């Protein structure tokens, strides 16, 4: 599925959906810099949590999830 | 040698006896008595007769009533969740005209914004009993399990400063709505065809991407899969509020425009550093800033806006 950086590139690698949301920030470690620590994805309105499964979330390939990254607020 | 208590949900407990010549830790696991963490501790008669909190090497059964009262946690969840806790103990809200609000210390505002915010949401439960019932301590003016456990299930590290948007949505994650709540969006393509996607409950009062009203209703434009454009626009929201939230963004809170929100949040620093998080509501035309306890009060702030929250909905299209 496709991801976007807010105002910034876009990439789409796509993985069987059997996957967690901790295994598409997972893979999102291995193709781009960013830490699956820090990574959160929201989609369709959505945070999505480590728990649930794309498959879960009626993501269909294609699909655009995006990428901001975790504020620190002190 | 003395005996204990030992337990994981305060309802059962069961003895242990224990000797003087190793750690709590080495002869049993990871400990808390009174709120301390004792596991490196060699047992000694005070403790004796008393219950002890446990946090690893747990029975069957105990694990069985961990799950029932926290759901499924991580084997860390329960030292995080005790020792946090302890941590968190000093922590002080400030009341102002019954309002409360959470006091700044160890890098906490987004905590004080996710709270503030929660403490505004009509008809919510969690389903996680655990969580539920620390909910209604908090609310009972005890607000140290809430605490303590929404950072816990946050994975939130005490002392670390955190974003507040992300943590309010996973709390709001475990939490269900006691009333009707239902919004409707209509997507269309000449080929494809009209869809009409329901979402009900909680899902239908938060939306991540959107921090306006008119934004949520306006028609969205795009590509559909067989390669033309589809679109997207709201058709029904009948809700008891409504919560938007998106990036940092600058604008102007006015009271002249007459607002439709009661609340929101403000991210103030940078972003690629460590910034600092204010809850504000309206009530008296005015924007009262909750600060982390400080208070302050302004007819119009340059700031940037992360969530919102706004009334009960009754639109039709
Ligand atoms: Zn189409």
């Amino acid at each position: 599925i496709f991801v976007k950086t807010l105002t910034g590139k876009t990439i789409t690698l796509e993985v069987e959906p059997s996957d967690t949301i901790e295994n598409v920030k997972a893979k999102i470690q291995d193709k781009e810099g960013i830490p699956p620590d820090q990574q959160r994805l929201i989609f369709a309105g959505k945070q999505l949590e480590d728990g649930r499964t794309l498959s879960d979330y009626n993501i269909q390939k294609e699909s655009t999830l995006h990428l901001v990254l975790r504020l620190r607020g002190g | 040698t003395i005996e204990v208590l030992v337990t994981v949900d305060g309802v059962n407990f069961r003895t242990v006896v224990l000797n003087n010549k190793n750690t709590y830790r080495s002869q049993l696991g990871c400990v808390f008595f009174n709120g301390a963490d004792i596991s490196d501790t060699i047992p000694d008669e005070k403790q004796n007769g008393h219950s002890l909190y446990l946090a690893d090497n747990l029975t069957a059964d105990e694990t069985k009533a961990l799950k029932e009262l926290y759901g499924p946690v991580d084997p860390t969840f329960l030292h995080r969740f005790y020792s946090l806790k302890a941590a968190v103990h000093g922590w002080k809200m400030v009341v102002c005209d019954k309002v409360r609000s959470l006091k700044l210390s160890d890098n906490n505002s987004y905590l004080n914004a996710v709270i503030m915010t929660l403490d505004l949401l009509k008809d919510i439960k969690f389903v996680i009993p655990a969580l539920q019932h620390a909910f209604m301590k908090h609310k009972g003016g005890d607000s140290t399990d809430f605490i303590a456990l929404i950072m816990a299930y946050g994975n939130c590290t005490f002392g670390a400063p955190d974003d507040a948007s992300r943590l309010l949505h996973t709390v709001l994650a475990k939490a269900e709505l006691c009333c009707s709540a239902r919004m409707v969006w209509r997507e269309w393509c000449n080929v494809c065809g009209i869809k009409d996607v329901v979402l009900q409950g909680l899902k239908a009062c938060c939306y991540v991407g959107v921090q306006t009203v008119e934004d949520l209703r306006a028609r969205m434009t795009y590509v559909c899969q067989c390669g033309g454009e589809r679109h997207r626009q709201l058709v029904e929201h009948t809700t008891p509020w409504l919560l938007l939230s998106g990036t940092p963004n600058e604008k102007l809170v006015t009271t002249s425009t007459a607002p439709d929100f009661v609340a929101f949040n403000v991210f103030q620093g940078i972003e690629t550093a460590v910034g600092h998080y204010v809850h504000a509501r309206l009530k008296g035309g005015l924007i009262l800033k909750f600060d982390s306890g400080t208070v302050s009060k302004t007819s119009d702030w340059k700031c940037k806006v992360t969530d919102v929250l706004f009334p009960g909905q009754k639109y039709s299209s």
